[PDB]
């Protein structure tokens, strides 16, 4: 098993240096090349350095003559990276590679970071897709490559990946689906019907001479809107102990066709905590979730099911599809217990005089302890039906009784609450067989 | 076990930045992702971007592209988040949270959560009113014209519990909050017992206890 692992990357301060470190393992250095290429923040693959091990021959990059050393211990099986005077430009991920003139094998890189001649170019610098697409990347030469173009394909924090070599050899283990072609220089990459997996930046390299050279990237993206993620039904009253279903559509699928697994996953969101997950790849639940939550579904629906709902499980469940960027949620489905209707107990307060110290009144109805939520509140000053003037506050579900308790304010300027005489809140519910009106004079 | 811990709540004019960090232990810090997420009053859950521990380099959600930056610092672990020219809609609660690189995909171990508030209010403690009572009969207490939230409302220092209904805060125009605090109690206890609303606004360290006699 091929493996390159890169080591010694850290936070050096202007003009300084350090070593970078690739340790082979599978294989021996001394059957083969070793490339150092680098990747500065937002930029592309840049080849800085390669070396022999069986002869030390070492080949450099201009951009890095006399700053940068490339050796090797074969003997380890280890190649080394010495940087000197290091400027900002070198802050970069540094990957460590190997050649066949392709690079099929590369290190997770590591992270190097300054605290202060043939050309490849590729076309177009972004692109917009969708899953099913046909999508056609191209990469001119600057001149005579006779067949040494590959292609690589890289997502954001990992390493690249060969897809095609010689420009029309399929590296083993990719997919049919990807293939590339050559016409003097004009180089192509071809994906026949896009999948979900294929989002990504994807690089022209020529391995015709040294030094190897790269194009600037083409980034495919998602065409049109976001991954959107439309949960049903938007609110959900059932019964304690009984079953609780909600359903999340997702705008294009999120099923990798490698894989056949499913990026969407269910988390659960209580006021005041932070958002729990319970299922990934839309069927798993994560240790130590009550059993009761299970996930099912594929493609583009999926459903989270509560077998028997308890007061502990009130809250807002979202669905979330980490399948391609951005990441995005559903837009949420509250959960509530249903229970017997409940009337609602009316009590009404006028502004305490130490709150008319203050210079403004405020009159409260209260509706204790009722089911269900829907709860109309009409203020009446002197039998003057009001409104405008009026906030309504509403407790979460109470966990024992099921019950919602809404307080809301009338606020006047203190004068205006001097000018009438008669405050009196009317409520309606489908508890109350017809309007409840309360009271108070001064 | 994995968590992570992040900074206290912050309070921050219109127009101000913000940055708030997420202290990781109990993994490979390198080897994973931190996802910023954020909910705001009434949006549901967003996610701003995320970025990889080991290279520094960040995917972002294009809506907040060029406001919101990420960094980490492998030496202490930490990674953060600069939310810049904040306007009174990034009030909310912001979560960072790993999510893994090799088999383990999906957004999990999150942190506490950083509570921000961007108004233009200063911090002050609330004004306590009494709501005098009216079987079963009603008092209450009104906590006024606090930033930022939150508060905490007990009655009796916690000894009466049962019949307390403190509703969610609500934001005025003042840009101040204010809520209220309200139990049911038998009617003719209202002479017996006692009512004090004890209201703790630690933001502002104010500490306030109330009584509710009948007006």
């Amino acid at each position: 098993e091929v493996q390159l692992v890169e080591s010694g990357g850290g936070l050096v301060q202007p003009g300084g240096s350090l070593r970078l470190s690739c340790a082979a393992s599978g294989f021996n250095i001394k059957d083969t090349y070793i490339h150092w290429v680098r990747q500065a923040p937002g930029k592309g693959l840049e080849w800085v350095a390669r070396i022999y091990p069986t002869n030390g021959y070492t080949r450099y990059a201009d951009s890095v003559k006399g700053r940068f050393t490339i050796s090797a211990d074969t003997s380890k099986n280890t190649a080394y990276l010495q940087m000197n005077s290091l400027r900002a430009e070198d802050t970069a991920v540094y990957y460590c590679s190997r050649w066949f003139y392709a690079m099929d094998y590369w290190g997770q890189g590591t992270l190097v970071t300054v605290s202060s001649d043939i050309q490849m170019t590729q076309s177009p610098s972004s692109l917009s897709a969708s899953v099913g697409d046909r999508v056609t990347i191209t990469c001119r030469a600057s001149q005579d490559v006779n067949t040494a173009v590959a292609w690589y394909q890289q997502k954001p924090g990992k390493a690249p990946k060969l897809l095609i070599y010689s420009a029309s050899f399929l590296y083993s283990g990719v997919p049919s689906r990807f293939s590339g072609s050559r016409s003097g220089t004009d180089f192509t990459l071809t994906i026949s019907s896009l999948q979900p997996e294929d989002f990504a930046t994807y690089y022209c390299q020529q391995h015709y001479t040294t030094p190897p050279t790269f194009g600037q990237g083409t980034k495919v993206e998602i065409k049109g809107s976001d991954i959107v993620l439309t949960q049903s039904p938007d609110s959900l009253a059932v019964s304690l102990g009984e079953r609780a279903t909600i359903n999340c559509r997702s705008s294009q699928t999120l099923l990798y066709s490698n894989n056949q697994k499913n990026y969407l996953a269910w988390y659960q969101k209580k006021p005041g905590q932070p958002p729990k997950l319970l299922i990934s790849w839309a069927f798993t639940r994560k240790s130590g979730v009550p059993d009761r939550f299970s996930g099912s579904g594929s493609g583009t629906d999926f459903t989270l099911t509560i077998s028997s709902l308890q007061a502990e499980d009130v809250a807002v469940y979202y669905c979330q599809q980490y399948s391609n960027y951005p990441w995005t949620f559903g837009q949420g489905t509250k959960v509530e217990i249903k229970r017997t209707v409940a009337a609602p107990s009316v009590f009404i307060f006028p502004p305490s005089d130490e709150q008319l110290k203050s210079g403004t009144a405020s009159v409260k109805c209260l509706l204790n302890n009722f089911y269900p939520r829907e709860a109309k509140v009409q203020w009446k000053v002197d039998n003057a039906l009001q409104s405008g003037n009026s906030q309504e506050s509403v407790t979460e579900q109470d966990s024992k009784d099921s019950t919602y308790s809404l307080s809301s304010t009338l606020t006047l300027s203190k004068a205006d609450y001097e000018k009438h005489k008669v405050y009196a809140c009317e409520v309606t519910h489908q508890g109350l067989s017809s309007p409840v009106t309360k009271s108070f004079n001064r | 076990q994995v968590q992570l811990v992040q900074s206290g709540a912050e309070v921050k004019k219109p127009g101000a930045s913000v940055k708030v960090s997420c202290k990781a232990s109990g993994y490979s810090f390198t080897g994973y992702f931190i996802n910023w997420v954020r909910e705001a009053p009434g949006q549901g859950l967003e996610w701003m971007g995320h970025i990889s521990s080991s290279y520094a380099t960040s995917t972002y959600n294009q809506k907040f592209q060029g406001r919101v930056t990420f960094t980490v610092d492998t030496s202490s672990s930490t990674a953060y988040m600069e939310l810049s020219s904040l306007r009174s809609e990034d009030t909310a609660v912001y979560y960072c949270v790993r999510s893994g690189n090799y088999e383990e995909y999906a957004m999990d171990y999150w942190g506490q959560g950083t509570l921000v508030t961007v108004s233009s209010a200063s911090t002050k403690g609330p004004s306590v009113f009494p709501l005098a009572p009216s079987g079963t009969a009603a008092l209450g207490c009104l906590v006024k014209d606090y930033f930022p939230e939150p508060v905490t409302v007990s009655w009796n220092s916690g000894a009466l519990t049962s019949g307390v209904h403190t509703f969610p805060a609500v934001l005025q125009s003042s840009g101040l909050y204010s809520l209220e605090s309200v139990v049911t109690v038998p009617s003719s206890s209202l002479g017996t017992q006692t009512y004090i609303c004890n209201v703790n606004h630690k933001p502002s360290n104010t500490k306030v206890d109330k009584r509710v006699e009948p007006k």
